[PDB]
């Protein structure tokens, strides 16, 4: 018959530091065993302080992004100000939920800085539940990324070790290395990398090379 | 997903764990299941995480509209009925939510259980979630209405601690919310694994 | 009577809107004032008989925790807007999970002012414009704010306003006594000093009501026990 | 359907349809009421009794719920509607809120109907002024009045309908705290209040009382006659 | 006297009186002007004060990043058109993923404001507009009316006593093309003062502007941002 | 929509009395005179006939006396046209009651159900009201025999003895004097209704063709609605005519 | 499944029900009261799907209470039975089917005692005694053997205790405690709750 | 559309220096049959953009008719605005998606070529709404066959001329004729440049079958 | 006395006034002409400049309904832009339904019916826009059809709509346009307009012209720069 959803792969990783929030994703867009194109950035920009990733069916990633960017302007025109990171989460929770009967298949991870200037990451589900966390992942490689962060970021399973808040200098190498580890062992990840760092100054996009196979 | 509540002399106590997983893979860990609604009203979370989280927000919206219109500070009994009536018009469409509504009204320490299909039950003791059965055992172990405050929390801890230990879809940290006449107050948030090796000596 | 509701006068103004503002002159005097530390609201109850209970007449309603209100003119027409304003404030808190600013509240109620019409409408459309003028006080991240609304749908930011039976007599003396940084307690006195003279019946604790809102404290209406100390300092 | 503006403004700002609707109340059957301590009393005068009428079907003092009753003065064809619309709201409230209906809650809904029919396309304003009475939880008596415009107030004592002015002139003087101490004098105050609208008559006076949790009780012509026997 | 009360009733002279009376609604409100160079297009609107105590109405509204409007007419009635224009500009970026052409957006207003003039029982929108926008064909200034007839203009003035402001724009027309960002705005600011009597001057409070150009999105300067343009212009 | 052609039927008068309702009552004022009397046993309806000619067939039924339900009936005074619309509505109302509750409709419930239809036309819709005012008879399991009189405004009420139509004011003044509460019997009620009409008839001699009587009694747990044939009607007249002299 | 029962005496209608509210493998609420009071002398007993019982039976309780306020007199137990049917019947073919099982128990000044049976397809039946649930198979047999039209309320409660204590032996579900009420000319009257302290 | 009647076949395209070339078979295919052997599956859209599609052909003439009105209605105003191939691409992405969300999709796969403002736009949409832009595209089994032939050249030579382009297109169409069951020998090569869309006549491929002797 | 208040009423003499009043809306509108020749159809319009502030080309009265169909309107331009948009819906519905070029004879019918539907009711007003439709086809030839506020359609060799008619309709009769070629017609069209145009009330205008015929291969176009300049100068040389 007709199967409306297909899995296009993709991987999203967010880390909320004290002064910074990093949202990174790969470029590979692939349906089935074939690669359509090796540049398809998952990271999309909403406001200056907010970057949203979309991992899932690519047609919903394109539609949902145009719906969000449409309601950013509906808010900015009505309220004469940009949406806060917490407001984008609460809105997109109701946007994803209005599809409850015919859901969007996507994994949204919103990250950036809140009113306090601190890294705020909101990870969603296709049905629109959301909760704040220091680090989240998504997509096919989400299962590989999370255990690595529980150790380095969370200092779990280590007795009598000091807890130092993660530094951006360590965070850059931490995001790059988990993908170098994930792109190897995952077939849906590779061919390039795009890191969008959200600080108080602005968004800085950095591209990293990954295994091409 | 394990959740429980019980009422006694000094009022209600609510206890949940933090874990919510999808399949064999644990999605998140510290997720807070208990939903705050009013100062003196407290909801819970069971079933689909997005469904009960959404519809409980409407109840938080309707309780506000009631208090603004009438100014009568809605009782726990009516707030339980609003959440059921909203879930009854979408019946058959696949909404899965459990829930419990706790609070202190003019009548007393009311506690209710509102379900996906409209089941509305007052009562002394309730538990929901996948590990609900494991909670009733420890709660029925000699809980009495005459327990003091400290003796009551020790039961709330020891119920979830043994509930998540037996259940693989339940775990994380125990969130305990005491209830009083004025409003709820958070007793503690404590890791299960750290309480296990306590009770294990 | 020969002239639809949507007919323009030769002067370029809608009749029914021109007539609606003529109905504000018959209302009750309501005086709002804005202050950097909060907003004060006072209104005359207009008790028509000793047997009437003053506690049942509330002309100052709470739209939300951070937003007050006031009304003049027809009180009946006010309930349609107030019950609509409360829904829009909660719709915002529900969707975007934040308190709707006083600016967006007026844009919600002001959109319903010109919705009146006869043909090409629904069963929920109105045959006449509202005969009520509202004053929304409130506090948001932009500080205390006070707005004005008329039947024409024009919302106007304001430092202070006077509406009801006498706007002219109150607006004349209000612009004078209102100076810059003047705080709440000074504004309350200046509000009553204006209000006590512009009414007819003498000032009593139950004869009029008073409201206020602060950035760190929710919208509050002074009870009779608190008003008896305030009318003592008049 | 028929959508056209009936109620519209005027060069003086007055609503003709709402003012002419209140003119229907200005000739009613006079209805009065007072508030006691634990008791509350309603009364109405009927000049239309030819002794051929059935007094039970013409009673203008009705009951919206167990805890709330009401009267009206105006065009009786319009009262059946509001009442049948109010009684639907009382039961839909107990379905929404397991608690009974507050006296104020049902007075709002009666007022919200008289509003919508003022501004709706191709409608007519109601010609009835309803006087609502009941006991809220904790047992405090409450007396309200509505208006064809949709404006509801509260009252300790009140009168509506034809001759409502002269009745208030008696009520305002003779309503004190030393009064309404006993259930009889509260009833004796209503009958004395109707003396201004007495035609040299009063066998036609209808009364009703409410006390605590007990339901509405209408006095027969015999019970009222005993209260009339004491004057001087 | 019988021909006046209805929109769909013609006259012996073939003139619709209600559409004429809806034109009077534009003359009942604050004057606005705008003009375009080879690059920028700038709207300058005079915010009217109900009193010195009350604040000023907002005469300039965002529509899209590249498009903005200056409303002169019934205030709450212009928010019906602005809400329509914002939906049309979002539907253009949602469908074609391109900025909506300004000559198209004004044509949709001509279709929306035409219907109430045609049908009985409805009133024509009493709001005149100046739509400033930038597209591949260059900046545009479009005037509309209550009659639904829209124009294509180098510079216009609508509102109360707008004829004098139009006369000013005609004399300097030849210079409008080479003006930079600052000088272009000054042309419009000199137009407003001509509309008002000499007893009133231009202030940071009562004057709002907006600017759309090649590399610059439409932006509204409220008060403190209006001062740098106000300074340097002799009155 | 061309308001010019709109007469505004639903608006109030300056004195607060609906025009189309008052003018409907003057249409009923010249219509056929009907009356009713409630006795200890049975209730009757005496309807005068204003259409009489040698060429009229008299094919159907009592001609202005209808039957709403097994337990109830009605007469009509007013426009003969609009009565057929109401009757078809009353017959739907009683049968919708019987559909849900599976019991005969009580008289109080049926009357107040129709007057809601007479309100919708007077309150809104812009359409003209009904020029038909009705009498009602019937029996129910609760309040016993019932006699109700509505109007074009929907204002009804119970009555022991009433009258409607032409010379309805002069008839009621006669009932108030003669009618005794609880002392009336159907045999003494029929003799009463004839004496009332014979004074209010515009044509004397009281022919059996003009006035026709319909009585309602309950026997063996069943309501019996009978229209007296012209034989028995004339018998009651002659018995009343001998009591005027002998 | 939940359990209902009713018995019609000459002057009275004796109804009883189980107080258990159960979900999955556990009993949530043991004191849950399934007896819904439509009017003074009219009760109602509804079991079925957990959500459909309270949702539907509250739509009836309001229509019955509304009728008494409109006309000044309450419905008779006969009219209240045929009204609950048509509502439950009209649902069936619509998009919101109700699954319920009803017992309408009432007393009337004239018709006297009445007891009505109803299934989820809205087929109304008037029986001297009736029961619902899986416990209706183990019970109605006992009612067949000891019931008589002349039974007295002293015997009826004693007869009711014979039936309800046999759900504790054969019937698999717990059902520890049973609510019991009786209706007479003086209205509803509660009776001592049958309780078997396991 | 569950089993579209008269499916198309692979559509090759690849952007070269200052232009875009699109090759498509002329064969309509009903089931496994080759039924309509002369059809134009490459539509000219305005001057500067070029469309050709795959999948259901009945849905291609519907879009041929709609886009015809879209472009013609645009020319009727004469405003000087012409849809850029990115607008034609983003418009189809919505049409494909809105039909999808209604569970009544147009079964089709389209490749939009164009050259505007010195920027060559080659673009791809899909039934489900999946859309992107790539230097080389193919549909159906072209993505499994001629796609690694195009990528293998573009990795070594990212810059191709107009003469090298058509030569590589002729080779890739030659491989499809060999390796694709529903392909056919006659095909159109339509090359859009600044001079405008020019659709070359039906062409063919010189084939070397001489390996048939080696297998023997 | 009240008979003219709505389009639903006949005068006691039988005339519908609200339709006759909509025609006077055209009589005050500017003059536009159109002409047929052997090769094709040519349009001309007097587009009055109300102010120098208006951009050249604004308020364009020549609409393109379809590729092969031109349009010229005289009347209230607000209603004209509605007709031109509705005439496009008919040409596009034709292209969708019948899949080829809409014949001008049929396109001047559907449109003249829509213009007519507003003279019947009392809930609408008649259009105040009179307009002509020319077209050319190799299998048809030069065709010109005028439509008026009442919905009457006639074919013409040449016509004048708007203010000046009898003056312009006499000047066209003198020349014989049947055997002439379009390239020689364009020069005569501009010659007629300047002779017809006299400046008393109004001030200035912008001459607009259109090609449809053999030269354009059936596609309706505005006259190109050089030819429009070539044609306008000839009318100025022939002015005196």
């Amino acid at each position: 018959r007709f199967s409306p959803y297909a899995f296009n792969g993709g991987t999203v990783l967010a880390i909320a530091g004290e002064d910074f929030s990093i949202v990174a994703s790969d470029t590979r867009l692939s349906e089935g065993f074939s690669i359509h194109t090796r540049d398809s950035p998952k990271c999309y920009k909403l406001t200056d302080k907010t970057v949203i990733g979309c991992s899932g069916f690519h047609g919903d990633c394109l539609t949902l992004t145009k719906i969000i960017e449409a309601r950013l302007k509906m808010y900015k025109h009505s309220n004469n100000k940009a949406m806060t990171t917490g407001a984008i989460a609460a809105m997109l929770s109701t946007i994803l939920y209005s599809r409850r009967f015919f859901p969007y298949y996507v994994y949204n991870i919103i990250g950036g800085l809140d009113e306090e200037g601190k890294g705020a990451v909101y990870s969603f589900d296709p049905v629109g539940s959301y909760q704040r966390d220091s680090f989240k992942a998504g997509g096919s490689a989400s299962a590989m990324l999370q255990p690595l962060l529980d150790n380095q970021v969370g200092f779990k399973n280590m007795q009598n070790v000091e807890h130092v808040p993660l530094s951006l200098d360590r965070a850059m190498r931490l995001v790059k290395d988990v993908f170098i580890s994930a792109a190897e062992r995952d077939v849906y990840t590779g061919d390039a990398l795009k890191v969008c760092i959200v600080t108080k100054e602005g968004i800085r996009g950095e591209t990293v090379p990954l295994r091409k196979d | 997903t394990t959740t429980l509540a019980f009422k006694f002399q000094h009022g209600v106590i609510v206890a949940v764990d933090s874990r919510a997983s999808a399949g064999n893979y644990i999605a998140t860990l510290k997720v807070n299941k208990v939903i705050e609604i009013n100062p003196y009203l407290l909801g819970t979370m069971s079933g689909c995480a997005a469904d009960c989280l959404y519809w409980e927000r409407l109840l938080a919206k309707e309780c506000r509209l009631y208090y603004l219109r009438n100014g009568e500070r809605i009782s726990v009994s009516a707030a339980s009925k609003l959440l059921s009536n909203m879930m009854c018009q979408y019946r058959g469409m696949g909404l899965s939510m459990g829930s419990m509504i706790c609070g202190w009204d003019k009548k007393g320490p009311g506690l209710y259980y509102v379900d996906e299909n409209g089941t509305r039950l007052s009562g002394n003791m309730f538990s929901t979630g996948s590990g609900n059965s494991h909670a009733y055992g420890v709660m029925d172990s000699g809980y009495r209405p005459d327990l003091s405050i400290e003796e009551a929390y020790d039961l709330g801890r020891r119920a979830i601690v043994h509930a998540t230990h037996r259940d693989s879809y339940s775990g994380g940290v125990v969130n305990m919310y005491h209830m009083k006449e004025d409003g709820w107050v958070k007793v503690e948030s404590t890791d299960v694994s750290d309480l296990m090796h306590q009770y294990r000596e | 009577y020969d002239r639809g509701v949507n007919t323009f006068s030769p002067e370029g103004r809608l009749f029914q809107v021109e007539y609606a503002i003529e109905a504000i002159k018959l209302g009750s005097t309501a005086i709002g004032i804005q202050t950097s530390e909060g907003v004060c609201l006072a209104v005359e109850k207009r008790i028509t008989s000793p047997l009437m209970e003053p506690s049942s007449i509330e002309k100052i309603v709470e739209i939300d925790a951070h937003i007050g209100c006031a009304m003049s003119g027809l009180i009946a027409d006010a309930k349609t807007l107030i019950d609509k304003a409360r829904v829009e404030t909660q719709n915002h808190w529900f969707t975007y999970n934040e308190t709707m600013t006083v600016e967006s509240v007026t844009q919600a109620v002001s959109n319903l002012a010109l919705q009146f019409g006869e043909e090409d409408a629904d069963p929920g459309a109105m045959s006449r414009p509202f005969g009520v003028a509202l004053l929304f006080g409130g506090v948001d991240e932009k500080g205390p704010q006070l707005f004005h609304m008329d039947p024409s749908g024009t919302f106007v930011q304001c430092d202070a306003r006077a509406i009801g039976s006498a706007s002219e007599g109150a607006q004349s003396s209000l612009q004078e006594v209102y100076h810059k940084s003047m705080t709440l307690k000074e504004a309350i006195k200046s509000s009553l000093i204006i209000l006590k003279q512009v009414m007819e019946e003498k000032l009593n604790a139950t004869n009029i009501e008073l409201a206020t809102v602060q950035p760190g404290q929710n919208f509050h209406m002074f009870t009779k026990e608190e008003l008896e100390e305030v009318i003592k300092d008049i | 359907s028929y959508d056209r503006a009936i109620t519209v403004f005027s060069p003086d700002g007055h609503l003709f349809q709402v003012e002419y609707a209140q003119e229907a109340v200005k000739k009613g059957s006079t209805a009065v009421g007072v508030r006691g301590k634990d008791i509350v009393v309603l009364g109405v005068e009927k000049k239309s009794v030819a002794k051929l009428q059935d007094e039970r079907t013409v009673r203008k003092i009705c009951a919206l719920d167990d805890n709330v009753c009401m009267a009206f003065a105006g065009l009786t064809a319009d009262a059946r509607i509001v009442i049948n619309r109010a009684r639907v709201e009382c039961q839909s409230h107990r379905l929404t809120v397991e608690d009974p209906v507050t006296v104020e809650y049902i007075t709002r809904y009666i007022a919200s109907l008289k509003q919508r029919y003022t501004q709706s396309n191709g409608r007519r304003p109601f010609g009835i002024s309803a006087l609502i009475v009941g006991f809220d939880f904790d047992g405090t008596p409450r007396l309200y009045q509505t208006d064809p415009s949709g404006t509801y107030h509260a009252w300790k004592a009140n009168a509506i309908g034809r001759g409502a002015k002269s009745v208030r002139e008696f009520l305002e003087k003779n309503y004190t705290d030393e009064a309404i101490e006993t259930d009889d004098l509260t009833i004796k105050l209503v009958i004395k209040a109707l003396l201004e609208v007495v035609q040299s008559g009063g066998k036609n006076i209808e009364l009703a009382v409410m006390r605590r949790d007990q339901p509405l009780k209408i006095l027969n012509p015999e019970e009222i006659e005993k209260y009339v026997a004491e004057i001087e | 006297n019988q021909y006046d009360n209805d929109v769909t009733v013609w006259s012996p002279q073939g003139r619709i009186h209600q559409i004429e009376y809806a034109m009077e609604a534009v003359k009942q409100g604050s004057a606005t002007v705008g003009l375009k160079s080879k690059t920028h297009a700038v709207l300058v609107a005079l915010k009217r004060a109900q009193s010195e105590l009350a604040a000023h109405q907002k005469k300039i509204l965002h529509v899209d990043n590249h498009i903005g409007i200056s409303i002169a007419g019934l205030t709450a009635d212009a928010r019906l058109l602005c809400n329509f224009m914002r939906q049309e500009c979002l539907d253009s970026r949602f469908v074609f993923d391109r900025p909506l052409p300004v000559s198209r957006l004004v044509s949709l207003i001509g279709s929306k404001t035409q219907i109430p003039t045609q049908r009985y029982g409805r009133r024509p929108y009493g709001v005149g507009l100046l739509i400033a926008g930038y597209d591949d064909m260059g900046p545009h200034i479009f005037q509309t009316c209550p009659s639904a007839n829209y124009f294509d203009c180098r510079a216009m003035s609508i509102g109360a006593r707008s004829q004098s402001a139009r006369t000013y724009l005609e004399r300097h027309m030849s210079e409008f093309m080479e003006c930079n960002l600052n000088e272009l705005v000054k042309h419009g600011l000199r137009a407003l003062r001509e509309t008002l009597p000499a007893e009133q001057d231009l202030t940071t409070k009562n004057v709002s502007i907006g600017i759309v150009g090649k590399d610059l999105e439409f932006t509204i300067y409220d008060d403190d941002d209006v001062s740098p343009f106000l300074e340097g212009l002799e009155e | 929509m061309s308001r010019r052609y709109d007469s505004r039927t639903t608006i109030f008068s300056p004195e607060g009395r609906l025009y189309q309702v008052e003018y409907a009552m003057e249409a009923i004022g010249h219509a056929g005179t009907c009356l009713g009397i409630l006795a200890n046993d049975g209730v009757l309806l005496a309807a005068e006939r204003r259409n009489i000619h040698k060429l009229l067939d008299e094919v159907f039924f009592s001609e202005k006396i209808y039957k709403l339900n097994e337990d109830m009936a009605c007469s009509v005074a007013g426009i003969t046209s609009d009565a057929n619309v109401l009757t078809n509505e009353l017959r739907l109302i009683a049968q919708r009651y019987l559909l849900q509750y599976q019991e005969p409709i009580p008289c109080e419930q049926l009357v107040t159900a129709l007057c809601d239809i007479k309100q919708a036309y007077t309150q809104f819709g812009g359409k003209r009201p009904f020029g038909v005012s009705l009498l009602y008879i019937g029996w129910d399991k609760h309040y016993g025999f019932q006699l109700y009189q509505s109007d074009p405004s929907g204002n009804y009420g119970g009555w022991k003895a009433t009258c409607i139509g032409n010379n309805s004011a002069a008839a009621v003044s006669m009932l108030k004097q003669d009618y005794k509460e609880g002392e009336m019997t159907l045999k003494s009620a029929l003799a009463l209704a004839i004496k009332v009409l014979n004074k209010t008839m515009d044509v004397s001699k009281l022919s059996a063709e003009k006035v026709e009587i319909a009585t309602l009694t309950r026997e063996n747990g069943k309501t019996v609605i009978r229209v007296l044939k012209q034989k028995e009607v004339e018998q009651l007249i002659k018995k009343h005519e001998e009591e005027e002299a002998k | 499944m939940e359990y209902l029962i009713g018995i019609q005496g000459p002057d009275y209608v004796l109804v009883a029900s189980d107080r258990v509210a159960a979900s999955n493998i556990v009993q949530m609420k043991d004191d849950h009261d399934k007896m819904f009071k439509m009017s003074e002398k009219i009760l109602l007993l509804c079991v079925g799907e957990a959500g459909d019982t309270v949702q539907f039976a509250e739509y009836i309780q309001k229509n019955v209470q509304l009728y008494k306020m409109r006309n000044g007199y309450e419905l008779s137990p006969t009219a209240a039975a045929n009204f609950t049917r048509r509502n439950l019947a009209d649902y069936l073919r619509s998009r919101t089917p109700y699954h319920v099982n009803l017992l309408l128990a009432g007393y009337d000044e004239h018709e006297g005692p009445a007891l009505y049976y109803m299934d989820y397809l809205a087929a109304l039946a008037k029986a001297p005694f009736a029961a619902h649930g899986y416990g209706a198979f183990l019970t109605l047999s006992i009612l067949d053997r000891y019931y008589t039209p002349t039974i007295s309320r002293e015997k009826a409660v004693e007869l009711l205790r014979k039936c309800l204590e046999e759900l504790q032996k054969r019937f698999i579900l717990n059902l520890p405690t049973f609510s019991v009420r009786i209706i007479d000319r003086n209205g509803i009257h509660d009776l001592d709750n049958i309780s078997f302290p396991k | 559309t569950q089993n579209p009647m008269v499916t198309g076949t692979s559509v090759l395209g690849l952007k070269f220096e200052g232009g875009v070339v699109i090759a498509a078979d002329m064969l309509g295919s009903y089931g496994s049959l080759a039924r309509f052997r002369n059809i134009s599956r490459i539509m000219r859209v305005n001057n500067s953009t070029m469309l050709g599609a795959s999948g259901d052909y009945a849905d291609f003439q519907y879009l041929k008719q709609v886009l015809g009105q879209m472009v013609i209605d645009e020319e009727l105003l004469g405003d000087g605005h012409s849809y850029s191939p990115k607008a034609i691409h983003s418009w189809l992405t919505r049409a494909m998606y809105s039909r999808r969300s209604k569970m009544n999709p147009l079964w089709n796969t389209m490749v939009i070529g164009g050259y505007a403002d010195g920027e060559s736009f080659l673009g791809y949409v899909d039934m489900l709404g999946v859309a992107y832009e790539a230097p080389s595209l193919a549909t159906g089994y072209g993505a499994y066959l001629a796609q690694p032939l195009l990528r293998e050249v573009l990795e070594k030579q990212p810059v191709l001329s107009q003469t090298e382009a058509r030569e590589l297109v002729e080779r890739c169409m030659r491989v499809l004729y060999y390796r694709d069951a529903r392909s056919y020998n006659r095909f159109q090569i339509a090359t859009v440049t600044e001079k405008g869309v020019e659709i070359e006549g039906p062409l063919s491929a010189e084939t070397n079958w001489d390996i048939a002797h080696m297998i023997s | 006395t009240g008979y003219d208040l709505s389009a639903s009423t006949f005068s006691p003499d039988g005339r519908v006034f609200q339709v006759e009043y909509a025609m006077k809306a055209v009589e005050n509108s500017s003059t536009a002409i159109g002409i047929r020749c052997k090769d094709g159809v040519v349009f001309g319009v007097e587009k009055l400049v109300l102010s120098k502030l208006y951009e050249e080309g604004s308020n364009k009265r020549l609409f393109n309904v379809d590729r092969h169909v031109g349009m010229a309107v005289a009347g209230l331009l607000a209603d004209a832009r509605s007709l031109a948009d509705i005439a496009r819906e008919e040409a596009s519905n034709f292209r969708s339904n019948f899949g080829y070029n809409i014949p001008l004879k049929h396109l001047a019918d559907r449109v003249a019916m829509y213009v007519h539907a507003y003279t019947l009711y009392s809930a609408v007003r008649p259009f105040g826009c009179s307009f002509m439709l020319g077209s050319y086809s190799v299998n048809d030839g030069a065709q010109l059809y005028m439509i008026d506020p009442s919905g009457v359609s006639y074919g013409y060799w040449g016509c004048a709509i708007g203010k000046a008619r009898q003056a312009a309709k006499t000047e066209i009769e003198k020349l014989q346009m049947k055997e002439m070629t379009c390239r020689d017609v364009v020069k005569e069209v501009a010659k007629i307009i300047y002779i017809v145009h006299d400046e008393v009330k109004d001030k200035a205008f912008e001459l607009e012209l259109s090609w449809v015929g053999e030269i354009t291969n059936g596609r309706h176009e505005i006259v190109p720069k050089d030819v429009r300049e070539e044609a306008e100068k000839y009318a100025k040389e022939s002015l005196k």
